């Protein structure tokens, strides 16, 4: 019990937080691991994404030395204060915090060799853009950006430990709306005309989901569209018919529109959603002004021509219309 | 070697008073670097800005040579 | 139909003009990718710099804007 | 130059942060000023409202009284910790 008190109570002194490993030496190594836990939400209002993970450094230091004690030393996490760290941080971070209960959640490991481990449990809200033009039939490309602040490549390094086996933990996420396709990991230096500074970048790439969207925005869509269509199969005479059904075609998909907005993203952006409502909005208004040209021509100057060829012009520019916009925006 | 100089320059230096209090105003350069103008909320009139501030001025009493 | 010219300004707390005085270094102020920045409702138009001196109750201060 | 630096330091000295201003005289006027920045938000459903400001307190102290340094000395604001403020 006392020989490890006195090997840690000698490892403390003569270590200075303020200089970092072999100063004056070649730049330190330091291997970097994530396991993430949960991605909480994905907002395409405010183009962020939460993730809760545990990211774990990994790094040489010679002064933290100690021999003859063959077993694994975990101290206690305020023992890191008094250690240095790595100055990593995130560049596309907007708010991030550490887990302060029950302990603050931090870990820092000791080896025979020297070495340490530190680890943390980080909640943070990155930064990505998302391409929003094609939603929902969109795929985003989200990343986190990791970089040590004041060092340069010449006085620290980053690599991933244990190469594409450095995350894991992707499979145990299940996000609400969208689905993890691939993650990819990339360790290079951004170069200035000063320096050039260490990066990793953990980049994910998200599928959206568009069953919701199916089944309560496209097929009531095209379900009003194709009843607006039964106005030409109605006889011309029935005025009172023909106009309450166009002009109700209408107001229901004004209604879709309206009511839809209030649920998807507030952002003003225009996506694909809305050409394809629009679509079918002017497709109603110019199932409405087919009826204003019959019940002009003939009943106000043997089906009439205008509905004969009304019938089959319809479905068909419809048709022709969703083949462009899946073909287009698929 | 850094250790002696780092304890060396915290030597007097009252950080109470800027530098030349009473001789001239003190100049200081700025640069900003905008990484990203955010979303204007133009509910509450307002709009995140994410920037590296970089000021620079000159204190004689740090001054220290060496190598 | 409508633009803004949207300002970010800073100055001096307590040290008013004749203590500490600030100045833009060189070539205003750096912007990045703009297509990397998080502008959906509107798209940036050009920025411009400014320097100034406020009165107050304290005394004067200079006041550095930049206006996007 | 150092002048003003064992000025303060000799101000700072033998300062009492516990008692106010003249303890066993009358007591002591505090004038203040508000510099409006901007009303933020004036919220009908949570009846409140975010205000922003300049709160400025103006009072006169014995302790702090100096000579021979014809300029009025704005200090570091750390040293708000180290005098007596009111507890508006
Ligand atoms: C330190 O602070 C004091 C108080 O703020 C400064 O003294 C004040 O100086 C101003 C001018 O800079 C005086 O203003 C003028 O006073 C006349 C007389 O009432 C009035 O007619 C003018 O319209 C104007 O207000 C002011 O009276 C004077 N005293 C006070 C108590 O405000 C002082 O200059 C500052 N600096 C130094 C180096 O001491
Ligand atoms: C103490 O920790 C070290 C490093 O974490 C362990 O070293 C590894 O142990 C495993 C299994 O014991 C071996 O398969 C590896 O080859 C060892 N080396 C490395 C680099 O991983 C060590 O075993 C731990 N001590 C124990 C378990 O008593
Ligand atoms: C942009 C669309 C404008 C629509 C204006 C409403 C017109 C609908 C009624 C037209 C009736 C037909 C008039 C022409 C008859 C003819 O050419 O002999
Ligand atoms: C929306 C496009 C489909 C509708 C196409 C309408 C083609 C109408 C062709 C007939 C035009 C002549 C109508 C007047 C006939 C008459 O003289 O009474
Ligand atoms: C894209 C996610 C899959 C959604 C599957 C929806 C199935 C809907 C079944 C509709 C059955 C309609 C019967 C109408 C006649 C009674
Ligand atoms: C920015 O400030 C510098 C220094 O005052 C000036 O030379 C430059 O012209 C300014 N920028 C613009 C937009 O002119
Ligand atoms: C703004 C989206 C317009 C989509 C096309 C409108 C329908 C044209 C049918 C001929
Ligand atoms: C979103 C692109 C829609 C293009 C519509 C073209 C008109 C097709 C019907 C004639
Ligand atoms: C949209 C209906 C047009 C009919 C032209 C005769
Ligand atoms: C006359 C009937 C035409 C049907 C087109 C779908
Ligand atoms: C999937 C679109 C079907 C439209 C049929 C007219
Ligand atoms: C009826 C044709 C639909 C085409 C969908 C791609």
């Amino acid at each position: 019990m006392s020989f490890v008190k006195e090997t840690v109570d000698k490892l403390l002194k003569g270590y200075d937080i303020r200089l970092r490993p072999d100063f004056g030496g070649p730049p330190v190594c330091v291997g970097m691991n994530i396991d993430i836990a949960s991605i909480d939400m994905v907002s395409e209002v405010n183009m962020d994404y939460t993730l809760t993970m545990y990211f774990q450094q990994y790094w040489r230091d010679k002064r933290l030395a100690y021999s003859g004690i063959p077993l694994n030393l975990t101290l206690d996490n305020r023992v890191a204060d008094q250690l240095w760290v790595p100055d990593t941080y995130f560049l596309n971070d907007k708010k991030s915090f550490v887990h302060g209960v029950t302990v603050k959640n931090r870990m820092i490991r000791l080896h025979p060799d020297g070495t340490v481990l530190y680890g943390l449990r980080i909640t943070t809200t990155a930064a990505c853009m998302m391409d929003l033009r094609r939603y929902p039939l969109d795929e985003q490309n989200c990343t986190l950006e990791i970089e040590s602040y004041g060092y340069t490549t010449d006085d620290i390094e980053f690599y991933w430990r244990g190469g594409d086996k450095a995350v894991t933990g992707v499979e145990r996420i299940e996000l609400p709306q969208f689905s993890i396709v691939e993650h990819r990991l990339v360790s290079r230096n951004v170069v200035f005309a000063t320096g050039a500074y260490p990066r990793l970048s953990l980049s994910f790439r998200l599928k959206r989901n568009i069953g919701y969207f199916i089944l309560q925005t496209y097929m009531p869509s095209i379900l009003i569209t194709i009843l607006s269509w039964v106005s030409f199969w109605i006889n011309y005479d029935a005025s009172a018919a023909r106009v309450a059904l166009g002009i109700t075609t209408v107001l229901t998909m004004t209604t879709i529109n309206t009511h839809l907005r209030e649920t998807l993203p507030k952002i003003p952006y225009v996506k694909a959603i809305d050409m394809y409502l629009m679509g079918c909005f002017v497709f109603v208004f110019l199932a409405l002004l087919e009826y204003a040209f019959v019940n002009y021509i003939f009943f106000g100057r043997d089906v009439n021509a205008i509905d004969r060829w009304s019938r089959i012009v319809f479905p068909f520019t419809f048709s022709l219309f969703n083949l462009v916009y899946w073909l287009y925006y698929v | 070697d850094v250790t002696v100089i780092l304890n060396n320059l915290l030597e007097g230096y009252d950080n109470k008073l800027r530098p030349d209090i009473g001789v001239k105003p003190t100049l200081i350069h700025t640069d900003m670097y905008v990484n990203s103008i955010g979303p204007v909320n133009a509910i509450n009139m307002e709009y995140t800005i994410d920037i590296f501030f970089a000021q620079t001025w000159y204190d004689r009493r740090l001054k220290f040579n060496s190598t | 139909m409508d633009e803004h010219s949207c300002p970010l300004e800073f100055s001096s707390y307590g040290y008013p003009r004749e203590e500490i005085v600030y100045q833009w270094k060189r070539s205003s102020v750096e912007v990045g990718d703009t297509r990397s920045w998080r502008l959906y409702q509107f798209s940036f138009v050009g920025l411009r710099n400014t320097t100034e001196v406020v009165k107050t109750t304290s005394g004067d201060y200079v006041v550095m804007s930049v206006y996007f």
